[PDB]
């Protein structure tokens, strides 16, 4: 039938040098086949591996036969044309009046079909929020919006998908929330908006504005400090398999609804030595460190900070046992029992010692920042 | 005249080992503390089954 | 300050030292050209102020920083901060070529259109059909999914490859040299499409 | 404190010095511009000298009469490394004539070369010796190298000289008049060089093919292999190890008689990046591959002759205990035979530094390596075949007028032939038992 | 920088030289207006070899044009690339030679060469370091063979050490277009053996044969033939202008290729030559290149090398390749055809590599060979000479203006001796 | 040799299918004047050399210093 051909690049460890292959994908029956540039020998021939269609994109990381590959670029015009349409970027912004609805907002975005390439939560100060929305100035809406923005925490997002610049807004709803209820009740604002200046979220209007915002927020040269506390708190990490399975929206809201105040969360990509040192408290410790360390670096993950009166054990009560198989029997209404699948991919990860919670959250938000 | 540099270099590599053992011992007790915590809980979880 | 004739006085001082080191049978343009290529290690074709100061120091013309800035600023008209020594050397070649009404000094003061690679593209595009020129413009717009007005190194390769032209590495270097004059890393496709179509 | 001066004369000499200095810079971490980021022992003092603030300059001198190779060296990526006046370039190529580069046009460059070497020696304080890289089957190589050796041997005296020459292969060669220049250069070097290493080209072609599965070898690969050999030989002078060997412990162990100092080299392991990690790479087997006759870099069969002295320089994580067992097995093996008057024939040097690998190369990253320089009586075969080639074409005085017309006296051919015959006779006599 | 000067005489030299300067200018990226518009920096490193730079930045070739009539000089000036040549470098008479050797060598040649010798002398000392001379002329004509060989003698006594090359168009009886060829062919050959260091003979019939069969061109013209000759000329001095792995200049060619002083006549060839309609259907590899360059029908001479034994040959590879194939292929062809190479000299083939091939090509090879099979040209010419000199026909024109039959006997005698000694080593054994 | 003969001037098409018809067609297609433009000047470059693949490679001596390993920049421990 039709074939999609990429270029993959795997970093060997016993051999320092890095190699490259093709990873041909026969979409007629979903079968994998790899051929290499150098020495001209077939590497892995015509064997199915159950690789989904949605995860194929530039920069994606997929694991096959215990060696993980990284797609770098396409290989021919036929493959390039099909996937170059899904490259649009847009800036989604969650305003500080819908803070309690973050999990519900994220979930319906996920079912919309778009993809969240990057995400971070921060507080916009007085001066930079004034420079932002700089095109308004004279409008009276400008001062009110500037005063509103610096009120509390904000969640910023970058969505990647097909026609995302306008697909984001059509589910976002009319800019005024009051008219949204009678026009399109099933929308972000129709569900979570109070008035015009306190609308639910914000979207991008032009590609130039998308460039202006994306470099203002997610670029390296950014003046947005990761506002987070380092006392009376613990850290919880959403494992990559949950992100791939699309339940991150269903976990954030569940954590928020239990009475835990979340202070900061960010998106991270981490390597094996970095993931190895995170579980150095689990190095030769009970849980068979190797597999859990390897899986944590197998893709994108969400790192969260949770603050409560008694952060460590109270959160550990609702997280449940680290084995979902044993959690399901005895604590049926806990996160790991309801989300985890097995020992190595047990949904969420939370620290389980009274005194080491301060450094655990400091590692992600200070050391790895 | 180069003997001054050699003495300082040996001093640093001697002290790094001295500070390494203290850091390792402090982290080694957390290895034992966490092992006992999970060990007791499995007995509790097994008894509930 | 050094806006007045002090600015052009240093050129005469610099020109004399170039002439003294000029090899027999060679013009002053080649003499100063090899000085700049000696310093830049990227071989990109553009230099910064630090490399420019070092190159002048080789000839012995070392001045204070405030004079060096003006010399860099006079030739850096666009204020991008990256001068091309191709224009620098050509300027001094005409200065030493002398004044003679009977003979023109030709030489180069601006990077020329490459020529034959553009002509070959125009002839080949005519073979596809009446709407081939639409495809080249359509390809650039659709490849540039973000609507910024420029394309990168690899993206330009894909657009040419998408049309069906398997240009070699040398041909890309010539085309990319003129269109990305000071090596911003991006090329404006709007200028490129205008030139290949014609007038 | 301890330094060597490397002489690179001739097209082959420069084209191998390129790889040698690339490898040295990459091994000591010196950037091509000359600054060392580091991030500090003075292990570089052997090959580079600090300028007082920043860059390090090599103790290298380049000679050639055609500016083609020198100009591209001045133009390429190493333009800021070498001293600008240490790359001496002539005017007219010697044009494959020995007499040209030794009597008429090569006489106006030796003054400059000697001046530069004198300045380098004065800058140096603990000079160990000289390393000479030159081409034998060429015009400006053989003649100018001979003249430089003659000048140095009287100008400096007892300083050691080590030469890495490139002899013509028995069948695969480029020039046609090469037997004359080769014979004359042999007569010149026999009396003035203290250590000579045969580095013909065809053998290395077979090495690259059979080991790396490369069907299209080029001069770059051969130069990289030669540079690896040079670095493995000279590592112990600048790196720390259990058993250290310097160059005066080399001659004292490898030169039984003053007129017998011709040797040939071997290197192992030489494996690609694909087959290296499926194989054991033990110490016992690399020393077997080193003594394997097909692995030597000179087209000669050791099985037709005896062994007089072998030097084994191990680098990596080698243990002295294992070396003794491997040497015992080698001695027990009956195919490899020694001379009766040499009961002990091995000198061992061990260095801690593992071999360095150049990116984009053919060799893989290994942890152990050995280079063996051996003196044997089997080397007489190359002289025999060279003599056979010379006499066959000298009977009818072919191409002689090219040499006499430039100033060479015809009587030098007979003297060179007699010297080569005497050397062959001396080699034959030593091999007999007592 | 060991630059070479170019002298072209007669109608052949003017036409061949004009086509030659077109190829070199294209190779070096020089427009017909003389302004550099090249691509790579490698094209300027050694541009001084063939060009002189004038004030204003335009490059002018260092060539001298010779003729006894303005018939061909006006056309080349009016033709393409005709503005490159400096007008002071055009020297000509007003009478012509009329296909008479003595007129161009004794009466009109002597009076006219005083002016041109001044032009050559000024050109030579102006440059830094000479490397040699190269000559393009014809031996079957009047002004080319007559005046041409006189200047070879004149410049030889002034520059005894510099090398000198000739690209000689010797006549072949099959293309019979002059009835006085045997007379002035022998005389030019006799004078050419004591002065020229390297001679490369060319035949029109061989060139016509290549065009019809190899290029499969239905009807060629002198424009096509002049390009093939110009291609071989540029390939000889390839390593003199561009970086390579084994550089070889003109002197290195003579040392390897000339065993004896009087054996300096060569036959050349070019590869690869391919028809327009079958270029994409074959691969360009060293085994393919070496197969065609030893083909007996690929060389520019009508003589069949399979009727003699090679003494020495040289191959000048160009482009990117591996030295292992170059060395292996030369050894392979030297062993499977051991009957065609003389035994008393081992490894009688030289190879050289230059990294820059001609524009539009990946690899190319220039073959220069020294074989005993060139005696056929001198044997056949001598046969026609004595057949016509026996009856003293067509003789009064020469003897009527200061020529004598004595040196006609001398010229025939020496050439006959050259034939005898040249094929002597064919039968010689160690 | 009886070429030319029974095939006079023409543009496009296979021709008359006699003699050297096939070879002349590609020559005519690439450049207009497939047989000896009368005395549209003819350029001897394409008729003799052939199709041009313009490219100027490196000298193999500006190839020693440049060589890069992407893995050695990994942060490691
Ligand atoms: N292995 C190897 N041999 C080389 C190299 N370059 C030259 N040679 C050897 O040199 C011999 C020919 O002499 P050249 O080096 O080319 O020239 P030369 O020695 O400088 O003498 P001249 O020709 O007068 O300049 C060949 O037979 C090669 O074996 C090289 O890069 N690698
Ligand atoms: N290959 C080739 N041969 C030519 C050319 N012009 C003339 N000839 C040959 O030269 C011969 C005539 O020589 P001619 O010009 O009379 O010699 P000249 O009188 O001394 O100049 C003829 O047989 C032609 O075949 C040319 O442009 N190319
Ligand atoms: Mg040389």
């Amino acid at each position: 039938d039709i074939r999609y051909i990429f270029i993959v690049e795997w970093f060997d460890t016993a051999a320092s040098l890095i190699r490259t292959y093709y990873l041909t994908y026969f979409t007629q029956d979903k079968t994998i086949e790899m051929y290499d540039l150098k020495n001209k020998k077939v590497f892995l021939k015509r064997c199915e591996y159950a690789i989904k269609d949605s995860d194929l994109y530039i920069g994606s990381i997929l694991n096959v036969y215990s060696r993980q590959l990284k797609i770098v670029d396409f290989a021919d015009v036929f493959t390039r044309s099909k996937f170059q349409n899904i490259k649009e970027k847009t800036f989604a912004m969650i305003k500080p009046d819908a803070y309690i609805h973050i999990g519900k907002i994220i979930s319906i975005i996920e079912r919309s079909g778009l993809q969240i390439s990057n995400l971070k939560m921060t507080k916009m100060s007085q001066e930079d929020a004034r420079e932002f929305y700089g095109e308004h100035k004279g409008k009276p809406f400008y001062d009110g919006l500037v005063n509103f923005m610096s009120s509390d925490l904000i969640v910023g997002m970058e969505l990647v998908g097909d026609n995302a610049i306008k697909r984001w807004r059509e589910l976002l709803g009319p800019t005024n929330t009051l008219v949204a209820r009678e026009q399109a009740p099933n929308s972000i604002r129709g569900l979570f908006g109070t008035d015009g200046t306190r609308n639910a979220c914000h979207g991008s209007d032009s590609p130039g504005s998308a460039f202006r915002e994306l470099n203002f927020f997610f670029a390296k040269t950014s003046k947005l400090k990761t506002q987070a506390f380092f006392n009376q708190c613990t850290c919880c990490v959403i494992k990559p398999h949950i992100v791939k399975q699309n339940q991150v929206g269903e976990v954030i809201d569940m954590i928020l609804s239990e009475g835990f105040e979340i202070s900061a969360l960010q998106t991270f990509f981490l390597d094996r030595p970095t993931a190895e040192e995170f579980y150095e408290v689990y190095k030769g410790v009970l849980p068979e460190f190797n597999a859990i360390a390897e899986h944590l670096t197998s893709g994108m993950c969400y790192a969260l900070e949770v603050r409560q009166e008694n952060a460590v054990k109270s959160f550990r009560d609702i997280a449940g046992p680290h084995d979902p198989e044993i959690a399901k029997v005895i604590r049926p209404n806990t996160i790991r029992a309801r989300f985890g699948i097995d020992r190595v991919k047990n949904g969420i990860h939370c620290t389980d010692l009274e005194d080491d919670g301060v450094l655990e959250v400091e590692y992600f938000f200070n050391a790895l920042q | 005249n180069r003997g001054k540099a050699v003495n300082e270099g040996n001093y640093i590599k001697q002290r790094l080992a001295e500070l390494r053992v203290r850091s390792q011992r402090a982290l080694n007790e957390r290895r034992q503390k966490l092992a006992t915590l999970l060990g007791r809980e499995h007995e509790q979880y097994k008894q509930e089954i | 300050y050094v806006s007045p004739e002090r600015l052009n006085d240093l050129e005469l001082i610099l020109y004399e030292k170039i002439r003294q080191k000029t090899l027999p049978g060679e013009d002053e343009g080649r003499t100063v050209y090899r000085a700049f290529k000696y310093f830049d290690i990227a071989e990109k074709g553009v230099i910064d102020i630090s490399q420019f100061k070092a190159a002048l120091e080789k000839f012995g013309c070392v001045f204070d920083d405030k004079e060096i800035h003006a010399l860099f600023s006079k030739f850096d008209v666009n204020r991008s901060g990256k001068i091309c020594y191709d224009e620098f050397c050509g300027n001094f070649a005409r200065l030493g070529s002398g004044n003679n009404p009977n003979v023109n000094p030709v030489f180069k003061l601006a990077r020329e259109v490459p020529s034959p690679i553009i002509n070959k593209l125009n002839a080949d595009l005519k073979k596809q059909g009446p709407f081939a020129f639409r495809s080249l413009s359509k390809a650039c717009q659709k490849a540039d999914t973000f609507l910024n007005g420029s394309l990168s190194h690899d993206e330009f390769k894909w657009v040419i490859k998408e049309i069906g032209f398997s240009l070699t590495k040398t041909e890309f270097d010539n085309l990319f040299k003129f269109f990305d004059k000071n090596y911003e890393g991006k090329v404006i496709y709007s200028v490129f499409i205008d030139l290949v179509r014609g007038q | 404190m301890r330094e060597v001066i490397s002489i690179h004369v001739g097209q082959g000499g420069i084209q191998v010095g390129n790889a040698c200095w690339e490898l040295f810079c990459l091994e000591h971490g010196i950037q091509p511009d000359g600054q060392m980021p580091s991030d500090g022992d003075d292990a570089f003092n052997t090959f580079f000298s600090e300028t007082g603030a920043g860059k390090h300059v090599p103790r290298a001198v380049f000679l050639d009469l055609e500016p083609t190779v020198i100009d591209e060296v001045r133009t390429g990526t190493y333009r800021q490394l070498f001293h600008p006046e240490q790359l001496i370039s002539g005017k007219e190529d010697a044009a494959n004539n020995f007499a040209r580069g030794h009597y008429t046009i090569g006489k106006e460059i030796v003054d400059l070369c000697l001046d530069r070497i004198r300045k380098l020696a004065d800058n140096c304080t603990g000079l160990q010796g000289f390393l000479v890289f030159n081409s034998v089957g060429g015009g400006t190589g053989s003649g100018l190298g001979s003249l430089l050796l003659e000048r140095l041997s009287v100008d400096y005296g007892k300083k050691s000289k080590l030469g890495f020459t490139i002899y013509p292969s028995p069948q695969v060669s480029t020039a046609v008049v090469e037997p004359y220049n080769s014979i004359l250069s042999t007569h010149s070097l026999l009396e003035h060089t203290d250590v000579a290493v045969m580095l013909d080209n065809e053998a290395i072609y077979d090495i690259c093919r059979r080991n790396l599965d490369i069907e299209r070898p080029t001069y770059t690969n051969l130069n990289r292999l030669i540079a690896q050999v040079i670095s493995s030989l000279t590592a112990s002078l600048r790196f720390d190890g259990a058993l250290n060997v310097d160059i005066t412990e080399f001659q004292t162990n490898l030169v039984p008689y003053p007129r017998i100092h011709f040797m040939l080299s071997s290197y192992a392991p030489i494996i690609s990046a694909e087959k290296a990690y499926h194989e054991q790479l033990s110490v016992a087997e690399i020393t077997n591959s080193a003594f394997e006759p097909a692995n030597m870099m000179a087209k000669c069969d050791p099985r037709h002759g005896k062994y007089m002295a072998c030097s084994m320089m191990y680098r990596g994580d080698v243990v002295p205990k294992d070396v003794n067992a491997s040497i015992a097995t080698i001695k027990t093996k009956r195919t490899i035979q020694f001379v009766d008057w040499c009961p002990t024939g091995f000198k061992v040097g061990i260095n801690y530094q593992p071999p360095t690998v150049v990116p984009g190369g053919d060799l893989a990253k290994v942890m152990r390596a050995v280079c063996m320089i051996s003196n044997s009586t089997a080397i007489a075969e190359v002289f025999s075949r060279l003599d056979h080639k010379f006499d066959l074409m000298y009977a009818k005085r072919a191409f002689v007028h090219w040499y006499v017309g430039e100033g060479m006296e015809e009587g030098e051919f007979s003297e060179a032939r007699e010297d080569l015959a005497a050397l062959e006779k001396d080699y034959e006599e030593v091999g007999i038992e007592t | 920088m060991r630059e070479i000067v170019h002298i072209q005489g007669g109608q052949c030299g003017n036409q061949i030289g004009a086509k030659f300067w077109e190829v070199i200018s294209d190779e070096h990226g020089i427009d017909p207006t003389g302004t550099y518009h090249g691509d790579s920096d490698l094209q300027l490193e050694r541009i001084n070899v063939y060009y002189n730079e004038a004030t204003g930045g335009r490059y002018v070739p260092r060539a001298i044009l010779m003729d006894l009539e303005p018939g061909t000089m006006d056309s080349v000036r009016a033709g393409p690339f005709g503005q490159l040549f400096r007008p002071d470098n055009f020297v000509f008479g007003q009478t012509g030679a009329g296909n008479n050797w003595a007129k161009g060598h004794y009466t009109e040649g002597a009076e006219l060469i005083d002016s041109v010798l001044d032009v050559v002398r000024k050109e030579a000392e102006g440059c830094d370091c000479l490397q040699g001379f190269q000559i393009t002329h014809s031996l079957g004509g009047g002004t080319g063979s007559g005046m041409g060989t006189l200047l070879i003698s004149k410049v030889r006594e002034e520059y005894p050490d510099r090398i000198m090359e000739t690209f000689s168009v010797v006549p072949s009886p099959k293309v019979s277009d002059t009835v006085v060829e045997p007379y002035n062919a022998t005389l030019s050959v006799h004078q050419l053996v004591e002065n020229a260091d390297e001679c490369m003979v060319i035949d029109n019939e061989a060139l016509y044969d290549i065009c019809f069969r190899t290029l499969k061109l239905t009807t060629p013209t002198y424009g096509d033939l002049n390009h093939l000759v110009s291609a071989a000329m540029s390939g000889v001095t390839c390593c003199l202008r561009f970086p390579g792995q084994l550089n070889s200049d003109l002197r290195k060619l003579a040392v390897n290729l000339i065993p004896f002083p009087r054996l300096h006549f060569f036959m050349i060839g070019f590869a690869p030559l391919t028809s327009r309609g079958s270029q994409q259907y074959r691969a360009l590899t060293v085994p393919e290149l070496t197969q065609q360059m030893f083909d007996a029908k690929n060389m520019m001479c009508a003589a069949d090398p399979r009727h003699g034994r090679y003494l020495t040959a040289s191959a000048l590879f160009r482009g990117r390749m591996s030295t292992k194939e170059v060395d292996e292929q030369m050894l392979n062809v030297q062993n499977k055809n051991s009957s065609y190479f003389v035994e008393w000299i081992p490894n009688n083939i030289k190879s050289s590599i230059c990294d820059i091939p001609p524009k539009g090509l990946k690899m190319a090879v220039t073959f220069v060979g020294n074989s005993t099979a060139i005696q056929e040209m001198f044997k056949r010419v001598a046969e026609q000479f004595t057949a016509m000199f026996r009856r003293k026909a067509f003789l009064h024109w020469y003897t009527g203006e200061g020529m004598d039959e004595m040196e006609f006997t001398e010229a025939e005698s020496n050439m006959n001796d050259l034939v005898s000694e040249y094929q002597q080593y064919q039968d010689a054994t160690a | 040799t009886t070429l030319e003969s029974y095939n006079k001037q023409l543009q496009k098409g296979q021709g008359t299918l006699i003699g050297n018809w096939w070879e002349e067609r590609e020559l005519r297609d690439v450049t207009g004047i497939g047989r000896s433009a009368h005395n549209s000047v003819n350029d001897t470059n394409e008729r003799t050399m052939g199709k041009k693949f313009n490219h100027i490679p490196n000298t193999t001596n500006s190839e020693y210093g440049k060589g890069f390993n992407k893995a050695d920049q990994l942060p490691r421990t």
